[PDB]
């Protein structure tokens, strides 16, 4: 056994003595209350215990006994529907059971055994099972929920219980092989569920705005990040995967979402109702976010108990998007790791361990066809932040910049309307020659074309911008005003969209399509309006550049017969002067 | 500009890289000598096994 | 009493003969200048502990050191009846009478509140500034730091905010009048002129018999800058929650606190991990912002206004970078308004908002704030933006259109930003505001809608 | 056995008996999970060694730990028939046939060439694109880096190139059957989608039948990632050595290479250099650039292209600093050509190969060739200036020769600069440039020989 | 001595059974006699500085020290003479180990195993004089006049007639005891005696107009020439040395580029002298190190040339050393410093380089020796 | 410091005025630097000596008229500067520490002025 007690309890972090037998990153029962710790380090018979909840009372000489399972992840239905701990303890059994505040030494079940799901078998008692094989479908909601075997495990059935309620604990389908498959089953959080082999990301994932696919595309499968420095809009770039992406199972997982932010954020899921489903937000939501009110060590953990649960939905068949809000803040906690082991982190304040443990939380899932036949896909975005202001730091470089989109935020331009913002110039993708054929067919064949066509025009106004800010224009042509005009409009009308109204943006192909044209449109006719002999002066004073200007509140549903009514003027209004 | 741009702007623009520079480089006094300390917790640790 | 030192030097002590101290106890000591102090065990060891004295030691010999776990948790007596008090970071009332007897003894470390057990607030109030009211819209259980630069006052704007705050009586749809609204105070580092001149505006305020002022000086311990913000928020706790009163809690000198921080940051084991300040600072910002919020079954809210003091005009340095992160929507002071003597200071435009489509803008928020807030966002830019742009371009070119621009710079600041004594309700904001507005024809006024317009016309 | 165990910090591991085990060693640990882990074996002392475990952090323990010593040396077979073997990471099976054959024991780490033993290039490779064969020359046996940037992509225009580059030197008069190609690729730090994008373009023309590639996953530890280039080096040693093929090294990311490095050091006791990133490099760097080049005597040679990433593409930072001594002139990407679309964002102004006389030389590579490169310089150069001047006076309002010059630029980019994935010879290129050229009047060619006009308009 | 090694971190070595160690000592690590050198002693250990990096060696194997401090090989062979920064010939490394290296090399540092002429420029019963007068070596550069080093100003006994000896042969010995040899040791970190060190009054020819006419610096200036060199530079370099009025040139690396090094090297015999009008490589010493060379080899660079130049101005030659790449020279000093106590405190440098960059001019320039005769040492600082 | 002193007998005792003419200042905490590297006094402040004004307090002390005895001692520095700029200690603390300064600039040395 693994039994010993505290010698020096020094912070949130316990160092233990007497450890006989302890293995290196296993979950461990702390205290007297059970607060639960991780062996983060081995030094004999002492080991640094790491324990995820804050010290406030525990002393020494009190028991540390540890469990010896590899922190594993318990996977199961009851998952969607629900908020959960970044450590995976329920918060509903929390609230009914000690009161409004949290208090150390809760402990109560991470997977629930006070809920039964309806089974339907679908396996026959005299086959075979794989390793990633369907034993049935639970019914959870409108998705479809099945039951997997766990990853390196085969038998041959011999008995699968008929339909009816069994608690998750309780088999639903026994072998010969000494086991029975449970709904309630170990997997670690330190090893990946297997996959097939990895495919290569060729349809790209709508993250509904038209400036976070049309001019910088993402990739389904992909990865892709955002920053922000000190509350630019870190929060809010959330609003826009709120609903307004076509995931049909959404993990909202923060490493820690403050106080406020839980105020408005984490109530608007059951306040909601999704589209896509047709039915409720929260049905599609897991919730497994963890809190800043909840202890800096809870912190730490978050992120690889809920990368685990994105790969069971990823497996079953389903697209998933998980999205790390504030990945910056597992950061502080790793780092915070180093003071008190007697050690100190990698140089200019940057955290101990850089590409290592960031490379590893991203590229353990992503576009992967599964042992069991289906189609994994995991769009994962971290929506870090610089933690002293520098967007140039080893940890943004290997794995926040080289993935498949990278965007930046500046501190008066979200604020004039564009929420979120996004910088034209010094924001690229990295993915998008490979986004090219699923566009090309779906969309149109001058979709790719088009969609390079207005990003060339947005950074080519940059050329003149700066000579503005030089000295000036003190000479106004007919070519100069041209290219920054249009680009104006442009930055006014395209780039200023809101994820707190769906008016200014929306999941449509059509919306952002449709807009493109429009501009296309008052572009083209513009080049031979000078020609001939109109002053740019007029072009502003033309009512149809007020037409495209009232397309971004334009009714979703209203749209198709108000853009066609449109084009026509333009080309009418233009040819005419 | 020439007379304005060889005196506030230029060599202003430098003296901002520059004064930034220096500042994060001094900085890294700190790092070095915590480390330092760090360092000396660590054999002194192991110098306990072996001694007092 | 247990004897024998091993290091001491500053409220950091370390005494040995321990291993029946538990983490957050007190303790008591005996030092050499025949006084009885205090102690927190903030850390426990083998055969030592780490100590965290509530007074600077000068003078402590080594014939005579002392410990006494008092108690095994941490702990002050905390009742219903301590309104009409004054108070100090010891937590001795200062008013000259028999300390009051407790209802609970709460922990002085804090209790987060369950992120669960909240919800989107959504009654606004009257802060006597237009411009907080309308731009970021200032709502129960939402913090609001007001960003303050070092050589700015701090003091003259905080008192505004003071005398000033009242809810709508209806003017939402609602009031909160029904219940008693009291205010909360605990200044962390103040001076000889700071400490008068707020004691005399809560004469102003007409609150002082319903008030509690936990009182930090600078003469006061510097070890108490950082226990007194925690223990604050304890008996706002006892008295929004569990009492059902509209508490304001008020929180001014983080830049004092930060001070004290940053001494146990280095001159304790643990290193310097955030551009040479702790790394376990973050725990220090998060238990004292989160505790706040208004909570769904409770009538009654804890809705916190930090007031920074921070370093300089950086936004590198520690304080507002973590603070800017923490909270939903934020207001910002500068010196481009404080040199033309319009108090307060207010500056939106390099300032941000989060939170005003948010379950506030509508809702039981008003509506009519709802388009207008965003309008001035991109009216107000065009403004000040410009203002430098044309130092370049010319000397005084403007083209027919960015004439416009700068002409409504000039005029909204000046009118609607000097604030101060003068008080403007709901109403009295947006009729103002669209009278600046007809300066610009339509097609910059894109964003407010057909109704707006005539509405508040 | 090994038993004792003192910090496992991270992924460190300690072990008793230390003094069979040497620095520079390789071994396989027992640990009860059943996992087979290598890792270095470095810091040895007489008591306790620092193994690095190639696999994870997760299943060491104190209750089985065991080490079996491989050979205290470094150590890595070599084979001849790694001509269209495939493998990633340190060289494991992709292709599924054998790793290794030991034909000769080489380790990753010695003391490259002599330089008295070092010959200068004198022959070329075609990679069959423009810029990076007029502008700037690279020829057979050199050293070159190309500076990309973190916005920009490092691994598309690496991979590219890649499999699109075959031999040729006709000219000189050697053949592509007397000179066979051997395409070395080492990476690291790449993502799922950068992963299969590389072995699908490869195995597309054949470029794995004629070639060996490497790729270090992200999935996998920090350890490995260092092994990497060091690996494919000592591989590409016994092909051009000592069978004659002409190798071409790859390497791409430099950057997530010192990354890693900086965590060994820091575990290994030595403190980092200059904006945090290792000062132990510049030894590190040197002997896997100087660990090729030409060899006197034997016709082969390793030619050396490394890829970095950058964050804005400054000297400020250390990355370009260091390798900018040691390899022999510069290829940098810039922004703007990328932002518009153009493969290879190649910009020639930036650019200047310092060896491209000493390398080939005249009837090698066409004798126009040399000043027609110092033509199109100052032909491109003059029109970037006056695309920021095209509205402002305009180009109606300047002279016939600026005017010229314009059109010059746009029509560079288009046909010049950008090719994808079009192969190119020397002499189609300098068709390219003759055609643009004629355009421009003879009295507006003077940075040409007389020969040199009357050779082609 | 003889000891035993304890520790392995890094490319340095720690090792016990040391006492009675000389400060800068011979060191010759394992079993493999890896070219190291004994530094700071601490306890019953040392710190052992190994510049060839170590990747085969275990602990706990004999250590094999000289116990005589480390100096520079001063003797014939050295014009007309290719060696790096360890000063070992490079070109006897590439016969005796083929095209590669293979480190744990040691061979003689000049080429001793040739049999050298000599004629007696003394007798015996005569004195002589330190840093003069011993007997010349006649070669095919100029001549090469093998002196007695400083202080040794004795009788001689038994001076053997004019013919061809071999280095490590003796031809002179003295009266009062005390046997030497054509090869002579000097310490690495010290300078020769002078007797004044003079004022420059002669002018530094470059051969090409503009540039001495114009700024002259003189014979035993300092100068420089700044940026980086593939700039055509290098046009400049070469042909400095090679028309300039002296009679011995030493060019120098270190941190130096690949193969832009290497067309240095063998156009070097190409570049063609005036006075001789013959090679330059005659009269030209190599002690450049490139960059695949080890730690410590560029460090040390600078101090052997420094010395090495003192020996032909002593012998009353003019000198011109080139010291290209002095802002390189830096890095690997970074690097050392950085493991162990002298850890960065200026600014991403240690404070100790201004120290060790100083004393490379400081004991160069043109000034009169003990022996009585002139020379100069102008250096020329690329520093790049 | 040695010049400082030895002057300090021979100035006031046999009263002989001498005016002591010091150069580079620059070589000074160049030197000291190093010392202070090894013994962990941490020298620091934009990579000078944090320390330098301490050790520079007695060696520039005598450098105004006493009372009583004539003939007096008088401390003339002479120092490069790096940069114009008086940021870096070179010039910035030598300055807070002597009796007001006089710079030479380049505005003159431009032209030809000597």
């Amino acid at each position: 056994m693994i039994q010993g007690v505290i010698q020096k309890i020094a912070g949130p972090a316990v160092i233990a003595k007497g450890m006989l037998g302890a293995r290196m990153y296993d979950i461990c029962k702390v205290g007297e209350e059970g607060l639960v710790g991780e062996i983060i380090r081995l030094d004999g018979d002492t080991a640094f215990v790491q324990v995820y909840e804050d010290t406030s009372g525990l002393k020494v000489g009190e028991p540390v006994v540890s469990t010896g399972l590899p922190l594993a992840v318990e996977l199961g239905p009851g998952m969607l529907n629900g908020i959960y701990d970044g450590i995976q303890r329920p918060l509903e059994r929390i609230r009914e059971k000690t009161g409004i505040y949290i208090t150390r030494g809760v402990v109560v079940h991470a997977l629930d055994r006070e809920k039964k799901w309806a089974w339907t078998p679908m396996v026959k008692p005299g086959d075979e099972v794989r390793g990633g094989m369907v034993l049935g479908t639970v019914p959870e909601f409108g998705f479809t929920h099945k039951i997997l075997v766990p990853p390196d495990v085969r038998g041959r059935v011999k008995e699968v219980k008929p339909a009816g309620e069994y608690t998750v604990e309780e088999p639903v389908v026994v072998l010969e092989d000494g086991t029975e498959l449970k709904m309630y089953h170990t997997w670690p959080v330190r090893r990946a569920r297997p996959v097939q082999r990895k495919l290569d990301p060729n349809t790209p994932f709508l993250t509904g705005m038209r400036i976070l696919d049309v001019l910088f595309p993402v990739a389904m499968g992909g990865t892709a990040a955002i920053p922000g420095p000190f509350g630019s809009g870190k929060t809010v770039t959330q609003q826009s995967l709120a609903k307004w992406s076509n995931a049909d199972v959404v993990v909202y997982v923060g490493c820690g979402e403050r106080g406020n932010e839980m105020t408005d954020v984490l109530v608007e899921f059951p306040e909601l109702t999704d589209p896509k489903t047709g039915g409720p937000l929260m049905h599609r939501t897991v919730l497994i976010a963890n809190t800043s009110n909840m202890p800096v060590a809870a912190r730490e953990a978050s992120i690889y108990v809920g990368v685990t649960i994105a790969e069971y939905f990823r497996d079953q068949g389903f697209s998933v998007a998980l999205m790390a809000d504030s990945t910056s803040r597992w950061a502080e906690a790793l780092r915070e790791i180093s003071s008190r082991l007697e050690e100190m982190p990698a140089e200019e304040g940057y955290p101990p361990y850089l590409a290592a443990r960031l490379a590893a939380f991203y590229e353990r899932a992503g576009k992967v066809i599964t042992l069991g036949g289906e189609e994994g896909a995991v769009t994962i975005v971290g929506a870090v932040s610089p933690p002293g202001g520098d967007m140039s730091e080893p940890v943004t470089q290997s794995t926040l910049r080289i993935v498949g989109a990278f965007w930046r935020l500046d501190a008066s331009l979200a604020f004039r309307r564009h929420f979120p913002a996004i910088n034209w110039n010094g924001s690229y993708s990295l993915f998008t020659s490979a986004l090219d054929p699923w566009y090309r067919e779906n969309v149109a064949e001058d979709y790719p074309e088009l969609r390079d066509a207005i990003s060339e025009l947005l950074q080519r106004e940059a050329g003149l911008q700066e000579i503005v800010q030089l000295v000036g224009p003190d000479a106004l042509q007919d070519a100069e005003r041209l290219v920054i005009e249009v680009g104006r409009i442009i930055r006014e009308d395209f780039l200023q969209q809101n994820a707190y109204h769906e008016v200014d943006a929306y999941c449509s192909m059509k919306k952002a399509y449709g807009i493109m044209k429009m501009i296309l449109a008052f572009y083209k006719e513009a080049e031979a309006a000078i020609k001939r002999g109109v002053s740019i002066d007029e072009i502003l004073q033309l009512p149809v550049l007020e037409r495209i200007g009232r397309a971004r509140y334009v009714s979703e549903e209203e749209f198709p017969a108000y853009f066609e009514e449109a084009m026509k003027e333009i080309q009418g209004a233009f040819k005419a002067l | 500009r020439v007379n304005a741009l060889e005196q506030v702007v230029i060599p202003g623009i430098r003296a901002q890289i520059r004064f930034i520079q220096q500042v994060l480089e001094q900085r890294e006094r700190e790092d070095t000598f915590r480390l330092k300390r760090i360092k000396g917790k660590i054999e002194a640790r192991e110098a306990e096994e072996e001694g007092g | 009493e247990y004897t024998g030192i091993t290091y001491i030097s500053g409220p950091l002590l370390f005494v040995e003969n321990a291993k029946d101290l538990a983490y957050g106890a007190i303790v008591d000591i005996k030092d050499g200048t025949g006084r009885v102090r205090g102690g927190q065990v903030i850390e426990v060891s083998e055969e030592y502990a780490v100590i965290q004295v509530f007074e600077e030691t000068t003078g402590l010999d080594l014939a005579t050191t002392s410990v006494s776990l008092v108690e095994d948790v941490a702990r002050l007596g905390v009742s219903k009846e301590m309104l009409g008090r004054r108070f100090n970071g010891i937590g001795k009332p200062i008013d000259g009478l028999p300390p009051i007897t407790p209802e609970k003894r709460l922990p002085i470390t804090g209790l987060p509140l369950n992120p669960v057990a909240r919800r989107k607030p959504e009654q606004f109030i009257q802060t006597g500034i237009s411009t907080i009211d309308v731009m970021n819209t200032l709502v129960r259980g939402q913090k609001l730091p007001i960003f303050s630069g070092s050589g700015l006052p701090a003091n003259e704007i905080a008192a505004q905010i003071a005398r000033q705050a009242t809810v709508r009586p209806d003017l939402s749809g609602e009031g909160e009048k029904e219940e008693p609204f009291a205010v909360v105070f605990a200044a962390m580092g103040i001076t000889q002129r700071e400490l008068s001149y707020f004691i005399q505006e809560f004469e102003r305020t007409g609150a002082l018999s319903r008030s509690v002022l936990f009182l930090n000086k600078a003469d006061d311990p510097t070890i108490e800058r950082i226990l007194t913000p925690r223990m604050a928020l304890t008996v706002a706790e006892y008295l929004a929650f569990e009492h059902d009163y509209h508490v304001l809690v008020i929180l001014t000198d983080m830049t004092n606190y930060c001070e004290a921080l940053r001494e146990i940051g280095a001159a304790r084991e643990e290193i310097p991990g955030r551009r040479g300040y702790p790394g376990y600072m973050y725990t220090d910002l998060a238990t004292i912002y989160e505790r706040a919020g208004v909570v769904e079954g409770k009538k009654g809210s804890v809705t916190q206004i930090p007031i920074l003091s921070m370093p300089d005009d950086d936004r590198t340095h520690p304080i507002p970078d973590l603070t800017g992160y923490i909270t939903e929507g934020q207001i910002q002071l500068s010196r481009e308004l404080h040199r033309k003597g319009i108090y307060p200071p207010i500056d939106p435009l390099p300032s941000l908002s989060r939170l005003m489509n948010n379950g506030v803008g509508k809702g039981k928020t008003r509506e009519d704030h709802k388009q207008v807030s965003d309008q001035l966002y991109s009216a107000y830019a065009n403004g000040v933006d410009i203002r430098k742009l044309v130092a370049i371009i010319g000397e005084d070119a403007l083209t027919e259109n960015d004439r416009r621009y700068l002409q409504f710079a000039d005029a909204f600041e000046r009118f609607f930003i000097n604030q101060g004594q003068q008080n403007r309700s709901i109403e009295e904001s947006l009729q103002i505001a669209w009278a600046l507005l007809s300066m610009l024809p339509q097609g910059e006024l894109k964003r407010i809608s057909k109704d707006h317009i005539g509405k508040y016309y």
